[PDB]
């Protein structure tokens, strides 16, 4: 099992996408994904101003600078792999379509529908 | 939370690291790992940037 | 012989409207239901759901 | 209530029948006629219920069945251990719950 | 005790005392309409069940005992397993298919006891 | 093996009050209906009372009907049989009795199923 | 057989045989307004109605026989003239003028009915 | 005579004789929707109330009679004050705080007599 770092693709697929802080980041996580089967890991990042939201294309927003420095503290608490495929599998890291970051926490719902008739033999008569 | 590849502040597994895929032998499907650990991560923007 | 009963504990797969509720947001602000601060859970005893996260509407 | 006044008898190997007439709005037209077995000093047995059941412990010697406003008990291959009262009882309808025949003396020869 | 479907794994007589924990949880301009539109179906669906409730002649009642016979090709098992050893969630599979004809069934008992009920005053 | 074991006292004075009981084991109580039946000290047996599993529906033959309550506690598993009043003709056996009814959700019965072996009273 | 409306050219006894047909017929943002204002309307109405049956002791009931005597002077017609020769239509044209009359007075006799309904227990 | 809340300031035996005055009162797109809003809402409202009196067995009643006895705790007085000299608006107040408990038996002893009524049929 071997991790590789992402395919080509524009920049909001190929790296590591977020906004914290007020700022859009877009980090380069080649240096997490980079091994066969398995101080700290410093991945570099670039900052737009100019951001245009989930795939729409017509609509793009500009996000004010902020003031100050920015400083953030998160947990990554998942990963989104896409596999590339005779003896060995590749893993990338995926994503683009947003639905995979809501599927993963309503994952554990289901909505049904009450239907509170019904009629079962009983033995009495009216 | 908006992102890619890394899914930030989320829920943990509780026992066990998970891969959950919709067809895991299908190399069209993305898969979705999920951790019963966090891994903390620290981001900066160290430029003390003035607004006009 | 037939007996009506109303009120009885089945229910079917559905597709509906939910609501939001919650506890200067771009997302959920005024127009979003205040939260029960002691919401309920109900064990089921003896069920079995089938679950799909892949059709989750 | 519901009648059959005589004793009735027979010598082992020989079969009996024991008859309990009512009337049409009780017996006749409701099929629920059980029949109890009382030994002199002992609590009353069931035998037969609803008509030609028997419960699960009574064996098969003992069988029944009704016609019209009369109900019947069969004994087959009768034992001296049958020598009991035998009472025929049906249910009556709301209002009078249940009745009772006098019950009848077995005497095994 | 148990809330609200609580009693869904339970048999189908053990169920059917609860039946008034299930029966009381039935009661930016886009979105306030997504949620009229929410609040409207309750309200219909839950009125549709009552007429049909009503015209059955049940009207009021959790428990409604009919005069429709039951028909063994509906469901050839006895009280002993209906109400002792299934439950309800299984009981609306095994009978889905018949629903409709007992529907039309009850109906119709129904509207020939109110004439007959007129003639008798 | 089920068991129904009726106790209380066997004499009484005419005008006076009774008090029988009936204390059962191995069947679920709270699941029959049950009954109580006479049987005259040289004739035969006659229904008396009857209630419900859970005991809200009672019933009572003429005789006895504004003089006898029959009542139960299913947590106790027992019955009782409250007379008052008090006739010389209500000299019998009492049998504790289980069946006589049904439940309406379940096959019925209209039969007695268990006896027990029966308390004696006498009215002077 | 008849679907409905089916019966309104029908005599006023053909018809009210249907009763239940009829009955269970009555149940881009300002688009979307007009058609829940549709929908909250035909609530509306459909519950005044059931309301106006219940106050009349009517509640649960598509025939209800009530105590109040009929007056001559709402129409002079017996039997055979209403209920075999006329419509439904007809008639209501014919009493027009005196529905109100006539449901005040089942109002009150049923105000009255159930007092004395209290009383007795 | 007096109209929609013309009793309130009479006694309780006195008013009580009003009661479908009451029941009867019951019954740009940002405006529209909040005028349906409440409209829904008193949808809403009515139908919690019908079918609480539902399942405590007081369906289509203005007055029902029922089968709980009344707790010398829950208000220490005689028909003749309560009756004859309060009004509703006093009672409501001196009786708050056992209005849950009032509901919740009701709803019990409703349930209990249901199903004894089907064990008798
Ligand atoms: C994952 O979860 C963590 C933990 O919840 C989350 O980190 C939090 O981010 C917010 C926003 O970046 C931080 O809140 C800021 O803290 C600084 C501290 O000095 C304040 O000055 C900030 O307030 C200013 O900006 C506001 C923006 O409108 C103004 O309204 C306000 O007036 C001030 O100008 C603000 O409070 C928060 O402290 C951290 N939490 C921690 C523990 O650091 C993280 O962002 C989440 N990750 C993702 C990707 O969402
Ligand atoms: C992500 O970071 C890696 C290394 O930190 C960058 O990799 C370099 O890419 C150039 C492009 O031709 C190569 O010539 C270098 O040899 C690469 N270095 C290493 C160590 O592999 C990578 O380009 C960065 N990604 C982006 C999109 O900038
Ligand atoms: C990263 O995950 C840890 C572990 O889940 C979070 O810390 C927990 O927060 C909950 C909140 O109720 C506490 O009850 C736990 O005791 C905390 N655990 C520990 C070990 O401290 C942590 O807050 C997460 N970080 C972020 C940014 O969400
Ligand atoms: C992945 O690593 C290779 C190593 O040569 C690099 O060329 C490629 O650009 C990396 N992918 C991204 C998106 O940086
Ligand atoms: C990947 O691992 C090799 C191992 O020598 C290392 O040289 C290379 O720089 C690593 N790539 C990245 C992007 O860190
Ligand atoms: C990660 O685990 C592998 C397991 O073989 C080990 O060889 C490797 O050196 C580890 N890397 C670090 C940084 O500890
Ligand atoms: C998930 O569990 C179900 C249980 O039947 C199994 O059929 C399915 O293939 C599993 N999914 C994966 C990715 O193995
Ligand atoms: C899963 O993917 C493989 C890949 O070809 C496919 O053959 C298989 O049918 C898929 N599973 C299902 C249930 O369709
Ligand atoms: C990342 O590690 C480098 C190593 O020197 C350190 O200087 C830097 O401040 C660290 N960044 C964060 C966000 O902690
Ligand atoms: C950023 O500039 C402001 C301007 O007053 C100053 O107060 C602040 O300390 C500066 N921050 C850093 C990290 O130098
Ligand atoms: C679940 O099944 C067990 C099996 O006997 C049963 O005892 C239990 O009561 C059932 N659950 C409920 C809510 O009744
Ligand atoms: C019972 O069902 C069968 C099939 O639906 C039907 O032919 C029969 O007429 C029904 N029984 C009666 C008495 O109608
Ligand atoms: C009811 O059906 C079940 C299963 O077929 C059987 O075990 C039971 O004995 C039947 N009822 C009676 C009379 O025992
Ligand atoms: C029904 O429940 C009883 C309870 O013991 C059990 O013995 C019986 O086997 C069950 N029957 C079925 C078919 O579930
Ligand atoms: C109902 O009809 C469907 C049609 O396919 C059939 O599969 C199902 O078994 C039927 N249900 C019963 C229990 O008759
Ligand atoms: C229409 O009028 C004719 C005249 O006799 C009648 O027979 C027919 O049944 C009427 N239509 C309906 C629907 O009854
Ligand atoms: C019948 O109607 C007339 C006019 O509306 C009225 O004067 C008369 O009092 C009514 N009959 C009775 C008995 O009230
Ligand atoms: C009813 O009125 C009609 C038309 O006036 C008349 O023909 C008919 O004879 C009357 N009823 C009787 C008693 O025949
Ligand atoms: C009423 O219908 C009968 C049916 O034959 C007809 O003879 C009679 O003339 C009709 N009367 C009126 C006035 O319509
Ligand atoms: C009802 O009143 C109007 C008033 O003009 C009158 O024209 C009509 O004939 C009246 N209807 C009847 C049948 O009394
Ligand atoms: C108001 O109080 C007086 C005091 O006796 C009473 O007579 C009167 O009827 C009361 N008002 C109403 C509407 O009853
Ligand atoms: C009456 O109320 C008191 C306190 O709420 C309670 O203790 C008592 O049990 C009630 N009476 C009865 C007979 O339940
Ligand atoms: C009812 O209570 C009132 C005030 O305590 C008292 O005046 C009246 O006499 C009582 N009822 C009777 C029996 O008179
Ligand atoms: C109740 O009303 C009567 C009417 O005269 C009055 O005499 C009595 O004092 C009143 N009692 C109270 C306490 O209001
Ligand atoms: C109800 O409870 C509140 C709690 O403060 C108390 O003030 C009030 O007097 C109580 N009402 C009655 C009449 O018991």
């Amino acid at each position: 099992i071997r991790f590789a770092n992402s395919s080509g693709g524009d920049l909001e697929v190929t790296t590591h996408s977020f906004n914290c802080g007020g700022e859009f980041f877009y980090c380069n996580t080649s240096g997490l994904f980079n091994s066969t089967w398995i101080d700290s890991i410093t991945l570099p990042c670039r900052i737009k101003q100019i951001i245009n939201m989930w795939q729409r294309i017509g609509q793009a927003m500009y996000a004010p600078p902020i003031q100050g420095v920015i400083r953030c503290v998160s947990n990554i608490t998942g990963l989104i792999l896409t596999r590339d495929g005779s003896t060995t599998e590749t893993f990338r890291p995926g994503g683009g379509d947003m639905r995979d970051n809501w599927r993963s926490e309503l994952y554990k719902y289901k909505v049904v529908k009450i239907e509170p008739l019904g009629v079962a033999p009983t033995r009495c008569k009216r | 939370v908006v992102s890619t590849q890394l899914l930030l502040n989320g829920s943990l597994a509780e026992e066990e690291v998970m891969i959950r895929s919709e067809n895991i032998t299908n190399n069209a499907k993305n898969i979705l790992v999920q951790f019963n650990t966090p891994v903390q991560i620290n981001c900066t923007r160290p430029n003390n940037n003035t607004r006009k | 012989w037939v007996t009506v009963y109303y009120g009885v504990p089945v229910w079917k797969d559905a597709e509906t409207t939910l609501f939001c509720a919650s506890d200067h947001n771009v997302w959920a602000t005024h127009a979003c239901v205040p939260t029960d601060p002691n919401p309920q859970e109900i064990h089921l005893e003896n069920v079995t759901e089938e679950f799909n996260m892949w059709k989750n509407n | 209530a519901l009648t059959q006044p005589p004793s009735v008898s027979g010598s082992p190997g020989q079969s009996v029948t024991i008859s309990c007439t009512g009337t049409s709005s009780d017996i006749g037209s409701y099929n629920y006629v059980s029949w109890y077995q009382q030994h002199p000093g002992k609590a009353p047995k069931l035998m037969i219920y609803d008509v030609t059941q028997r419960p699960s412990g009574v064996s098969d010697r003992f069988s029944g069945s009704k016609s019209g406003n009369t109900a019947s008990l069969t004994i087959s291959g009768l034992q001296a251990d049958d020598e009991a009262d035998y009472y025929c009882s049906a249910y009556a309808g709301r209002q009078t719950f249940y009745i009772f025949g006098g019950g009848t003396r077995l005497t095994v020869l | 005790f148990l809330g609200f479907l609580g009693a869904a794994g339970s048999t189908m007589g053990a169920a059917s005392m609860t039946l008034t924990v299930q029966a009381r949880n039935l009661l930016l301009t886009v979105w306030g309409i997504k949620q009229l539109q929410a609040r409207v179906l309750a309200v219909e669906r839950y009125l549709r069940d009552q007429q049909l409730l009503g015209i059955w002649g049940c009207s009021g009642k959790l428990i409604c005992c009919t005069n429709v016979p039951w028909n063994s090709s509906w469901s050839n098992r006895n009280l002993s397993e209906i109400w002792d050893n299934m439950t309800w969630l299984q009981w609306d599979k095994e009978i889905s298919n018949y629903t409709q004809i007992i529907y039309g069934l009850l109906e119709e008992s129904q509207n020939q006891q109110e004439k007959n009920e007129q003639d008798l005053l | 093996e089920v068991q129904l074991v009726e106790t209380g006292g066997g004499l009484v004075q005419p005008g006076g009050s009774l008090k029988l009981s009936c204390r059962a084991s191995g069947y679920t109580f709270s699941s029959f209906a049950m009954s109580w039946v006479r049987q005259a000290p040289g004739k035969g047996l006659e229904w008396v009372s009857l209630i419900n599993d859970r005991g809200g529906l009672t019933f009572y033959v003429d005789s006895v009907k504004g003089r006898f309550t029959i009542s139960r506690d299913n947590s106790k598993n027992t019955l009782s049989l409250q007379m008052h009043s008090l006739r010389d003709g209500d000299t019998a056996v009492y049998y504790c009795a289980t069946g006589g009814m049904s439940s309406a959700l379940q096959s019925s019965k209209y039969y007695f199923d268990f006896w027990g072996q029966g308390a004696l009273v006498t009215v002077s």
